[PDB]
RNA sequence: UUGGAAAAGAUUAGCAUGGCCCCUGCGCAAGGAUGACAUUUU
């Protein structure tokens, strides 16, 4: 089967209900704080462990 | 998302890196001038 | 088969929702009814309207007084 | 049809037969399949067996008349397996169905009338 | 209250097309919708003192049966140089938002 | 000897560009016996039915169709130009000119992403899109 | 109709035709005046070039025949 | 009140219709058990 034509979404224009479950599957309520951050000044780990 | 969109989404941190180190990368000592002023903006961009 | 009953019902209902939204799209009527004492007093009058419309759709199509009689007759009177 | 398919239900009788088989599918009195009809004939819980004359080869259900003579059960052949299969609530062709006895179920009068009618067909 | 809304109405239905190319479409839109539903009136909003097109346009159709097929077929259809986007006309004038404000408090 | 279709005069090329309303007309301007055009046509053939939902690929001989030589500046062995709805889609590849490809890329995924970029930026309306890679350096290490 | 009938505008000189010595392939002439005396003249000049290549013609053409034969024999 | 000079429309989110199931009511189809002492209306 060929690649689908790369159209974007029309879009999600309605919200809540099904759509919160649609994101609760995979893009759910994350930490949204101190897991997506790097903390500019400090080094919290040992320096080049990565 | 498409392979090209995944490529661009992974080049986003290169954008924030380049914008971060812009005052020392976009100077005239670093790239000898072919000083192109940015359009409708007073920024000169030494080097493409 | 029961899967075909589900498919036939769901496609008849899909064209029913499609033609009701079609009649909204033409603009004949505003859309139907979507569903501290004042707000649920409004929605109490509207759910009274909703239960009343259910009793209206049961009030017509009711086998009034003698359609029961003719259907009991065509049940009991065979084709001798 | 097949001459060994005997007795063969005519159109009015097979309409009543398929409606009774449909009602027995609804009332869970129906066992579809030649092996399940063979089982409910062996267990003696079968009211009557319908079969399909357009089963190729026919002999994969022609043991069922003999079982219906060793169990005293009425048997009758419907014209085609596709109509019988749809009358069992499945889209696949079913060649042999067993309408079975249940505890005082409401189809017993219809089943008795169809039993008296399809024991008139073998004549 | 602009004195120009009264040229389409005969209790007929208006489709709203927007995202249209401002370099053209003055009568291109009429040309495209013309096959559907016999001579009709279709305007394009080109604002004055400039001669520039503001985007959107209003095509008034005779039937809401005609409207559904027209809308479904010409949604995103290449017209002049931008794909048209289609919605239903607002016409939120005085005599309906007075009714809307009266329906707010009820 | 390709399974890709060929256009043999200026009318076939201009009507092949005007034929498509929702797909990128990918046109290779070059000669089939050229090694650069042979590798580029191998890349275009290996993706021709991948990108068929949003592109079409045409080969054009420069000797057979020489009228686009001056306007499109077809002076390199292969050029690959991209059109969408009669508009010539330029691409900032990093090569210095944006109008054509003008070399044979060996990665078929890079050609898929270039066509996909041209499609995304052309349905959005840009006449110039930016390639999702910089082809100024050959990235050999 | 030309390539302008597309509604197009620009934004054999191909590099396959180019060569760093000899310039572009293809001759500038071959049109414009070829006649009686032009044909007799290039008969004379082609005899002169053939005569100049008659110096080593046996050994050169023998070497070229042997080299293309063994080049087709090997690869 | 009067005179006058001057993104090719995005993203995030809530409700409802939609799906499903149970039950109730109505209908459609088939049932089940039972109770009752041609002359005159032009």
């Amino acid at each position: 089967k060929p690649l689908p034509a790369p159209l974007d979404g029309q879009r999600k224009k309605r919200g809540g209900r099904r759509y919160r479950k649609m994101k609760e599957r995979l893009g759910l309520t994350e930490i949204r704080k101190q897991a997506n951050r790097m903390s500019f000044g400090e080094i919290e780990e040992d320096a080049y462990q990565e | 998302l498409t392979n090209a969109q995944r490529s661009g989404l992974n080049q986003i941190p290169n954008r924030r890196f380049t914008l971060w180190w812009s005052p020392t990368i976009n100077r005239a000592n670093v790239y000898v001038g072919f000083q192109v002023q940015l359009d409708l903006t007073g920024i000169f961009m030494h080097g493409k | 088969t029961k899967k075909e009953q589900k498919k036939l019902r769901r496609q008849t209902r899909r064209e029913a929702q499609k033609e009701l939204q079609e009649k909204v799209r033409l603009g004949l009527m505003p859309p139907p009814e979507p569903k501290p004492t004042k707000v649920e007093a409004h929605v109490r009058a509207q759910m009274a309207k909703r239960q009343k419309a259910h009793e209206e759709a049961n009030a017509a199509r009711k086998l009034t007084a003698e359609q029961r009689k003719v259907k009991k007759i065509k049940k009991l009177k065979e084709d001798i | 049809v097949n001459p060994k398919a005997y007795p063969l239900a005519d159109a009015h009788l097979t309409k009543k037969l398929l409606d009774l088989v449909q009602q027995s599918c609804n009332y869970k009195q129906l066992r579809k399949g030649a092996n399940e009809a063979t089982k409910t004939l062996n267990r003696g819980i079968s009211e009557f067996i319908v079969m399909a004359a357009d089963a190729e080869p026919l002999e994969i259900i022609l043991h069922l008349p003999l079982l219906c003579e060793d169990k005293n059960v009425p048997y009758v052949f419907v014209r085609s397996k596709q109509a019988l299969g749809r009358a069992c609530g499945v889209s696949r062709p079913v060649i042999a169905c067993s309408v079975t006895i249940k505890e005082g179920s409401q189809l017993k009068q219809q089943i008795q009338s169809i039993q008296q009618s399809i024991e008139r067909l073998l004549v | 209250e602009d004195p120009s809304l009264l040229e389409w109405d005969a209790d007929d239905f208006r489709i709203f097309c927007g995202d249209l190319g401002n370099e053209v479409n003055d009568d291109i839109l009429a040309r495209a919708f013309s096959r559907f539903p016999s001579f009709l009136k279709a305007k394009v909003i080109r604002d004055k003192r400039t001669g520039k097109t503001k985007g959107y346009g209003f095509v008034s159709f005779k039937d809401p049966s005609d409207y559904v097929r027209a809308m479904r077929e010409m949604n995103g259809k290449y017209v002049g140089s931008r794909p048209i986007k289609l919605r239903k006309s607002m016409w939120k004038d005085r005599n309906l938002d007075v009714v809307r404000k009266k329906q707010k408090e009820k | 000897s390709y399974m890709l279709p060929h256009l043999h005069n200026g009318w076939q090329v201009d009507q092949a560009i005007l034929s498509e309303e929702d797909r990128v007309v990918v046109i290779r301007f070059g000669h089939d016996w050229d090694p650069t055009c042979m590798k580029m046509d191998e890349v275009l053939y290996s993706i021709a039915e991948k990108v068929k939902n949003f592109a079409v690929i045409y080969l054009v001989d420069i000797t057979e169709v020489p009228d686009f030589n001056k306007m499109y500046e077809l002076y390199d062995p292969c050029t690959v130009m991209f059109f969408f709805r009669n508009k010539h889609i330029m691409i900032d590849l990093g090569t210095g000119n944006n109008n054509k490809i003008n070399w044979a890329m060996e990665d078929k995924q890079e050609m898929v992403d270039i066509i996909e970029t041209v499609y995304r930026g052309a349905r959005k309306g840009r006449g110039l899109v930016v390639s999702p890679k910089d082809y100024s350096t050959k990235y050999r290490y | 109709v030309p390539g302008l009938g597309r509604g197009a505008t620009g934004f054999d000189l191909n590099d396959t035709n180019y060569d760093e010595f000899n310039g572009y392939a293809g001759s500038l002439f071959s049109s414009g005046p070829y006649e009686k005396d032009d044909e007799e003249a290039d008969a004379i000049y082609a005899a002169l070039d053939k005569r100049m290549d008659e110096r080593r013609k046996e050994r050169r053409e023998q070497r070229e025949k042997e080299e293309i034969e063994k080049y087709r024999m090997e690869r």
